[PDB]
């Protein structure tokens, strides 16, 4: 916002969005693989229970 | 869902008039906020 | 007898997925017609 | 994850670059909070017999 001009430096925002969107995209992903992997372990856990 | 400036559900608004068919005449300078909700109700 | 009339029209393991593919096949219209943080969401304008 | 404050944080124009733009972090929530109810349900039948 400060150092350069907002009708041109939104391009400097524009790329900064997407890797953060990607890192969120990975984190939802890499959680989700382990996520229902726990339930797949947990259904075994409740069955022994 | 989107993002638009809607009007609140049963929004607090202000009860003006132009009624004489006495002595009530209203036309004030009024500001320009986040989307206007103006209505002009008449019969005449 | 007793279970021929409560068979006749939320079940065992067959109610599950078609809630959710119904949920999720909405989503595949929406995933890439979402953000991706560019000037526009379809690549040729980029 | 509260999405926009992870991506941008407290900024109008960064959010206003994020809205040509459908429902990513909407569905990222509905990804994540979708799993979030289930571990409690995984906690449910693993003891409450």
């Amino acid at each position: 916002l400060s150092r350069l001009d907002p009708p041109e430096a939104e391009v400097q925002i524009d790329r900064l969005i997407t890797g953060r969107l990607q890192s969120l995209q990975t984190y939802v992903t890499q959680q989700l693989i382990r996520a229902a992997e726990i339930r797949a372990s947990a259904n075994l856990a409740a069955t022994k229970m | 869902s989107t993002q638009d400036l809607f009007l609140p559900f049963f929004s607090n608004v202000t009860w003006f008039h132009a009624i004489h068919v006495t002595k009530r005449f209203d036309n004030p300078v009024l500001p320009f906020n986040d989307g206007v909700y103006f209505a002009s109700t008449e019969k005449s | 007898g007793k279970i021929q009339d409560s068979l006749s029209s939320a079940l065992g393991k067959l109610q599950d997925v078609v809630n959710q593919n119904a949920q999720a096949l909405n989503t595949l219209v929406k995933q890439l017609s979402s953000n991706f943080g560019a000037i526009s969401s379809v690549l040729n304008d980029i | 994850v509260d999405c926009t404050m992870y991506i941008c944080g407290d900024s109008t124009e960064c959010s206003n670059l994020l809205l040509q733009y459908g429902s990513f972090c909407t569905q990222l929530n509905r990804a994540l909070t979708g799993i979030a109810v289930e571990q409690d349900k995984n906690t449910q039948e693993v003891f409450a017999q």
